[PDB]
């Protein structure tokens, strides 16, 4: 049947004569086919948001039901590429159209029906075994860098019937039959599932390995970890999106599925621009990192109803790639955005409101959303053990933290990286508030530091509470000038404010900084703290003597050897080896021991 | 093409506040645009909010008085807002609505223009990358304009902003055109809007400039359409066209006033400080007209100004428009009281896009870590002065002399500056080179040793 | 007198050129009156009777 438009208003629309309709069903609406979802019932009505902007709708006009939810495709052909907030190849509309806008109601396949794939069935594949779901059934070389697998979506189960040979193939041709109790079916290598459907695992398991950031700061001090989470708050200015650029550029995991919702999109343009230029080294073969990458954009300007359906798609291509046997990370801008859409459709429902004029359900989404994170042993028989990562990022109006939308995160995350305005004031570029930052990940990663770092251990402890000790008395320097403390309090003020200029500091944008290896901050944190013990030791022994080291003395003593010590972080990870940086880490060491030691 | 005669009627269900709902219309349109007659012999006109079964609600553009529910009529154009617009626009200046008032003929429309603009696809938009040089020390040298970029003025109530929005539009240029300048004024002083005709006729570029106005005086509510109209102009002379065209509004903060007006006459959902709780979208509706495109040579440039309703940052209008933008320049009252004719406080004035249009090819390799040391030592000399507030003059140490004297040094010739003059590039980066060898060698570390070792002396 | 007489030569030449451009103007005009009267004569001639595509029976 067929429903009649009742009344418009805003991206909401009322629609009668909808009696066989049921809640979160996908509808057209208009003349053109404007996709949409229903969210109210009451008796013959009914309600829908539209994901396209509402402007020349009359009443009356007709409106098509179909029972299908909203879900994307899923299949080849998806890296590289970048698509709208619900899944709708943006390179091919373009391309289509031969235009700069986008039309109002476009309708084009999610993914290409005319590119061919090859493809290896699997080497046990026999006629008349049993796969029961899960199980990968072919192979198919979709890039030079990764390797798209196929397997049988779940709820599925029978006896093999037809097998493809090795060849190519396009879309929809048939791949494999699958006969269970007397109904044949057949499939290919591209499928469908509902959006706001949690894909089943086979068990949830701990995180083991650290997932580095390629940051001196994050890493060494708020490290985060492998199938966690975390989340990003701060006003505006303080390069939140500097820093997802870095994760997305510098990962350690495989696929990096980069969901922008409600910004510029500038920022997508960068994204376009720079990424097919730079290369990574893996398989010992360079590739453009786009292929290990899938873009997934929603401009501000776009209508408010395709926020929410953009977070959802992003999540689904990262859990249908958690399953697939890697390791991902999410890059998930702004969520704050996807509350206010929800403040605004809750508007329009003349719903009631809760605190700061959100719906009371706004808790609720975030958990549901980010509770999907985690390890994952996945379903199948060929195990594989896969993971994914969610780095959400939240923008509070005002630059506090009394909104309840974060307020809600961090009752969610594990991690929690503070931005703090005043330090990307300072062009302290990297802006993270250490005093109010923390991270709950510091057990179940001791083992990996044992076994590859293990001096790292105490040293970070000591930075820390260095760094504590000189915000204890930074008050009290600031109330009442100098003049009236110890030595030894000068001295720990001293360096930790060397600390904060140069180990903090990392300008990310020099191209002998863009990246830092791990060891690389190892070494830096090593000197640091053998220098600073160094000084504290030989002055305190010479706290009773006939002369007394101040810090005047020393500074006299080392000015040259402390210009070298913050010079250190001038050492580019390539064009200058391992070996040649740790040398001089150890010859710069080997200088501070003869100057300590000769006074 | 429409050809049906349009529909008639006299169903004046009702009025409230602003708003005008009407009975028994056939297949009204969303976004409909009205007219109407009063009683008397005027005209007015409205737009569709939304519609419900039969009944359809309208609002006034200027405001509703004396309607009668007997005697007015409507008239249904059966469309959506759509303006005239032509290339000889230019060099003509309008009020509200586009209605001429340098007395000349009606607009011959060369096109006729959807006002709500379509949203541009990402994937085919191009980065911007150019440098537009300003011949102002504290933007070109510590900041940067580039073609396309959307910028905004932060200023505050009797600051002197005008003249710095004159200065820029008077001698923009490219390091190493045209400048067809689109001024929209949203409820502003007369004074100002004589000042900036006068400006531009002393300029000599009237060929080049189109004009929208509206005083404080016009209705309120059409503010909300003013500069939309004024936006369609400049795209249409963008991208149909491939001209440079460089855009100036005079007051957000009086277009979020309307906007506040017209939600809270319909009771809609309210946020931060009796806000609309969707200013955000239509704010970003506005800005994110910019950017070129591909295969075209033109190019769009936004420079608005808003005005913070006292010295607070966190009020609403500037922290969003924050959000939405790419930067901002700051203007700070401090300096307006020492009377530095550039009231430019360097240190809040971050702007987003110094990565791509500076280094080798553009100006030089120097010029971004110059710009950062001298962010860091400006910074060190707030806060030695701020110790110095403390702690008295002689408690202090050769570095915060050093720190002090960097500070007088460059608030006396990096920002000061004449009003008429006209800096290049390499003299700021020479003054800044100035600037920076009153420090030692050994206390520049934002610098790397390679630059110095070649610039420093 | 240099001014005053300079401007009084630039009043002349944009006096001669406009005068120029509106002749050359109604020059285009005479020329392509009648077709473009046809068009607008047969349009209004023309009705395409129907009913609105939303009417129900």
């Amino acid at each position: 049947t067929f429903g009649y438009v009742h009344g418009v208003s805003g991206p909401v629309v009322t629609a009668c004569d909808m009696a066989g309709a049921a809640m979160y069903e996908l509808v057209r609406v208009g003349h053109s086919e404007l996709v949409g979802e229903i969210i109210r019932l009451e008796g013959d009505m009914a309600t829908i948001q539209v994901y396209e902007e509402t402007s020349g709708v009359s009443v009356g006009d007709p409106v098509l039901r179909t029972g299908k939810p909203l879900s994307v495709e899923l299949g080849p052909g998806i890296m590289g590429a970048i698509f709208d907030g619900i899944q709708r190849p943006l390179s091919d509309i373009s391309s289509q159209t031969q235009s700069i806008y986008i039309p109002r109601g476009v309708n084009v396949s999610a993914l290409s029906r005319d590119i061919k794939w090859e493809f290896i069935p699997s080497k046990n594949l026999r006629v008349g075994s049993h796969i029961t779901g899960g199980d990968i059934y072919g192979i198919v070389n979709e890039n030079s860098l990764i390797k798209h697998k196929i397997m049988l979506p779940p709820r599925n189960r029978g006896s093999v019937t037809y097998i493809a040979p090795p060849g190519n193939y396009d879309a929809s041709d048939v791949v494999l039959e699958l006969e269970f109790e007397g109904v044949k079916e057949k499939f290919s290598m591209v499928q469908v599932w509902p959006v706001r459907q949690v894909r089943p695992v086979t068990e949830k398991l701990p995180a083991n390995h650290p997932l580095l950031t390629g940051q001196r700061v994050l890493d060494a001090l708020f490290p985060c970890v492998q199938g966690g989470t975390t989340a990003i708050p701060g006003a505006f200015g303080c390069g939140k999106t500097v820093i997802s650029q870095s994760l997305s550029k510098y990962s350690n995991s495989d696929v990096i599925i980069y969901v922008g919702c409600g910004e510029r999109g500038n920022e997508m343009s960068e994204v376009l621009r720079d990424f097919p230029e730079l290369t990574m080294e893996v398989d010992g073969k360079v590739e453009s990192i786009m292929k290990r990458t899938a873009l997934v954009a929603n401009t501000s300007n776009m209508p408010v109803a395709a926020r929410e359906a953009s977070i959802y798609t992003g999540i689904t291509l990262s859990e249908y790639f958690r399953d697939m046997g890697y390791h991902v990370s999410m890059m998930a801008d702004s969520t704050s955005r996807w509350a206010e859409a929800l403040r605004e459709i809750s508007g329009r429902l003349a719903e009631m409101p809760a605190d700061s004029g959100y719906p009371a359900y706004l808790g609720a989404r975030l958990a549901s959303f980010y509770e999907r994170a985690g390890r994952v042993k996945c379903l199948g028989n060929p195990e594989r053990e896969g993971s994914v990562s969610i780095v959400g990022a939240v923008s509070p109006p005002g630059g506090d933290f009394s909104d309840p939308v974060t307020s809600a995160t961090l009752g969610i995350v594990q991690v929690f990286w503070g931005l703090d305005k005043k330090l990307a004031q300072r062009k302290h570029f990297p802006s993270v508030n250490w005093l109010i930052s923390y991270s709950k990940y510091m057990r179940a990663l001791d083992e990996y530091y044992d076994k590859h770092f293990t001096e790292f251990v105490p040293l970070r402890t000591k930075a820390k509470e260095i760094l504590q000790e000189e915000e204890d008395l930074a008050e009290i320097v600031q109330l009442v000038g100098k003049a009236s403390l110890a030595e030894t309090d000068k001295i720990t003020l001293e360096v930790a404010k060397l600390i904060k200029d140069d180990f903090l500091q990392q300008n990310g944008y020099t191209p002998y900084d863009r990246f830092c290896p791990f060891y690389k901050t190892v070494g830096m944190l090593s000197n640091m703290i053998s220098f600073y013990d160094m000084a504290r030791r030989a002055v305190e022994t010479t706290a009773q003597s006939d002369n007394k080291i101040t810090w005047s003395i020393i500074r006299e003593h080392m000015g040259e050897i402390l210009y070298k010590l913050s010079s250190m972080k001038f050492k580019d990870p390539v064009k200058d080896g391992e070996a040649k940086i740790k040398a001089d880490y150890a010859q710069l060491l080997e200088d501070m021991q003869n100057a300590f030691r000769s006074l | 093409y429409l050809s049906q005669p349009r529909l008639t009627y006299k169903t004046v269900s009702g009025v409230n506040g602003p708003l005008v709902i009407l009975d028994h219309v056939k297949f009204p349109r969303y976004a409909e645009i009205v007219h109407l007659t009063l009683p008397d012999g005027t005209k007015r006109s409205g737009q569709v909010l939304e519609v419900s079964g039969s009944k359809a609600v309208v609002q006034v553009f200027e405001g509703t008085s004396g309607i009668d529910a007997k005697k007015t009529s409507c008239e249904f154009t059966g469309d959506i807002l759509r303006t005239p617009v032509s290339e000889d626009m230019l060099g003509r200046v309008f009020n509200g609505s586009g209605k001429p008032i340098d007395r000349g003929p009606v607009v011959l429309a060369e096109d006729f223009l959807d006002i709500m603009g379509q949203p541009i696809n990402p994937q085919c938009r191009i980065y911007p990358e150019e440098m537009i040089q300003t011949g102002i020390s504290a933007i070109d040298g510590m900041n940067s304009i580039a073609r396309g970029q959307k910028i905004p003025i932060f200023s505050a109530a009797g600051l002197p902003h005008n003249e710095i929005a004159a200065q820029i539009c008077r001698q923009a240029g490219l390091v190493k055109e045209n400048f067809a300048i689109v001024f929209a004024a949203m409820g502003v002083n007369m004074e100002t809007a004589r000042f900036f005709k006068s400006d531009f006729e002393e300029n000599g570029s009237m060929d080049n400039v189109c004009l929208f106005l509206n005083l404080a005086n016009d209705p309120t509510i059409e503010r909300i359409i003013t500069p939309r109209l004024a936006l369609t102009t400049a795209e249409f002379l963008a991208y149909q066209c491939e001209k440079h065209v460089l855009v100036i509004l005079t007051d957000m903060s009086s277009y979020a006033e309307a906007l506040r007006e017209v939600s809270a006459a319909r009771e809609e959902v309210p946020g931060r400080r009796g806000f609309p709780g969707y200013m955000y979208t239509d704010l970003a509706t506005i800005y994110e007209r910019a950017g070129r495109v591909e295969g075209r040579n033109g190019s769009i440039t936004q420079i608005p100004i808003l005005t913070m309703p006292n010295d607070d940052i966190t009020h609403p209008i500037p922290d969003l428009t924050g959000y939405i933008t790419e930067g901002q320049i700051y203007v700070d009252r401090q300096l307006h009281n020492r009377q530095i004719y550039p009231p430019i406080n360097v240190l809040p004035s971050l702007s987003r896009l110094m990565k791509s249009a500076i280094g080798e090819g553009m100006t030089r390799k120097d010029h971004a870590d110059v710009s950062n040391q001298l962010y860091a030592c400006y910074a060190i000399g707030k806060d030695v002065q701020a110790m110095k507030a403390v702690v008295g003059e002689e408690a202090l140490t050769s570095d915060d002399l050093l720190y002090l004297e960097f500070l007088q040094k460059f608030e006396k010739n990096f920002i000061t500056q004449g009003p008429y003059e006209n800096r290049t590039v390499y003299e700021t980066l020479d003054i800044g080179w100035q600037l920076l060898r009153i420090f030692p060698k050994e206390m520049l570390k934002r610098i790397p040793q390679s630059t110095l070792s070649e610039f420093y002396p | 007198q240099a001014a005053m007489g300079s401007q009084g030569n630039l009043s002349a030449e944009v006096e001669q050129a406009t005068r120029r451009q509106v002749q050359g103007m109604q020059s285009s005009q005479q020329r392509n009156r009648e077709r473009v009267l046809a068009q607008l004569l047969g349009m209004v001639c023309e009705v395409r009777p129907q009913v609105h595509p939303n009417y129900r029976v």
